[PDB]
């Protein structure tokens, strides 16, 4: 009964220019096990209209999805991605910086 | 395309 | 070595209805099919263009072979339960993964048949593909199981043979996208920390397959300790993306060298800021 931590990676499908639709990625990946709770947030907010990947997993058996949504970034505009699994000691938000 | 039987354990 | 993959995974929801079986099929990086059993209609469906053109018959037959192995690992995670002592209570993870590494010959390069319960190996099909390795006690009840029933036979047969030709002709209806790496748009960027250093980040984009080498260099001398490196991620358009970041001293950036290796370049590239 093994327990493996998700990692976290919030980006953009294309590099970020203001007013250009693009869409904001949520990468979780190497947890297990499977259920996590992710969400897309813009201002503190959640992000109604988010798909996300099929379940699958790696040759290590951890599990990874990818979390998205069409957006177009402004600079007011603050997005981060807040993610909850039980190895985590309490729910991880990673802000989405351009630059990363 | 896959396995075309079931696996039980 | 190009490849064909499915990963099957069973999870139990005690009191929450009955277990979710979610199936993947892959060639290299490629999705090709899912199948979530918590669909409206769960059915096959293709996830790639080289796949729908296969007929109805096709579909249905596969649609079929998942249906019935959801059935089957319901079973599965109750006898594993009954196996490990666990209570109604808990929730339990079965997860399957098999498929062919495809040879320069047109056969068989390598085969694949392996399990794992709660994340932990649990069965798996031996490179020779006629025994197994029973991860413990319990996977070892399994394996009496299926050295009477002779389990291997048929997958021997199916790894050797089918898997092979699907993959082949997988290959043949996706040659241009399958068979065609894109090598990866490369560009580095420049993010002062402090009035003294400087964070350069090295970036390879909308690559395909993911396998990739980035590694920055300080005089010739790889960075490998001071490089945050981050894990290969999808674009979410079949693509991926990488970056490598290294924090230098102001007015030393010409002293760093950014390396790609990647199978759609020619050449390894060497990119300076």
């Amino acid at each position: 009964m093994i327990q493996r931590t998700p990692k976290i990676q919030v980006y953009s499908r294309h590099p970020a220019e203001n007013g250009k639709s693009n869409f904001l990625n949520c990468y979780v990946s190497g947890f297990h096990p499977s259920d996590i709770e992710v969400d897309l947030l813009k201002n503190g907010e959640r992000i109604e209209k988010v798909e996300h990947s099929d379940l699958s997993f790696s040759k290590d058996w951890s599990f990874y999805l990818l979390y998205y949504t069409e957006f177009t970034p402004t600079e007011k505009d603050e997005y981060a991605c807040r993610v909850n699994h039980v190895t985590l000691s309490q729910p991880k938000i990673v802000k989405w910086d351009r630059d990363m | 395309a896959r396995f075309n039987d079931l696996r039980f354990v | 070595s190009h490849s064909m993959r499915y990963f099957d995974t069973a999870v139990s929801r005690p009191g929450r209805g009955e277990p979710r079986f979610i199936s993947v099929g892959y060639v290299d990086d490629t999705q090709f099919v899912r199948f979530d059993s918590d669909a409206a209609s769960p059915r096959g469906e293709p996830r790639a263009p080289w796949v729908e053109q296969e007929g109805p018959e096709y579909w249905d037959r596969e649609t079929q072979k998942y249906k019935r192995q959801a059935q089957a690992d319901r079973v599965n995670l109750r006898k594993l339960r009954g196996y490990y002592n666990q209570s109604e209570d808990g929730s339990h993870t079965l997860q399957w993964m098999y498929g062919c590494d495809l040879g320069p010959d047109g056969r068989l390069l390598r085969g694949y048949d392996q399990s794992a319960y709660d994340g932990k190996d649990y069965i798996a099909l031996n490179e020779d593909l006629r025994s197994w390795t029973a991860a413990d006690t319990a996977a070892q009840i399994t394996q009496r199981k299926w050295e009477a029933a002779r389990e291997a036979e048929q997958w021997r047969a199916y790894l050797e043979g089918t898997c092979v030709e699907w993959l082949r002709r997988y290959l043949e209806n996706g040659k241009e996208t399958l068979q065609r790496a894109e090598h990866p748009k490369t560009h580095v960027t420049h993010h002062p920390v402090s009035d003294h250093e400087a964070t350069l980040r090295c970036w390879a984009l909308g690559f395909y397959p993911a396998e990739i080498t980035l590694t920055w260099q300080r005089d010739g001398e790889d960075q490998t300790q001071d490089t945050e490196l981050v894990e290969t991620r999808p674009a979410g358009d079949g693509t991926f993306q990488k970056w490598a970041a290294v924090v230098v001293p102001s007015g030393e950036e010409q002293r760093y060298t950014c390396h790609v290796q990647h199978e759609g370049l020619p050449e390894p590239l060497t990119l300076r800021w």
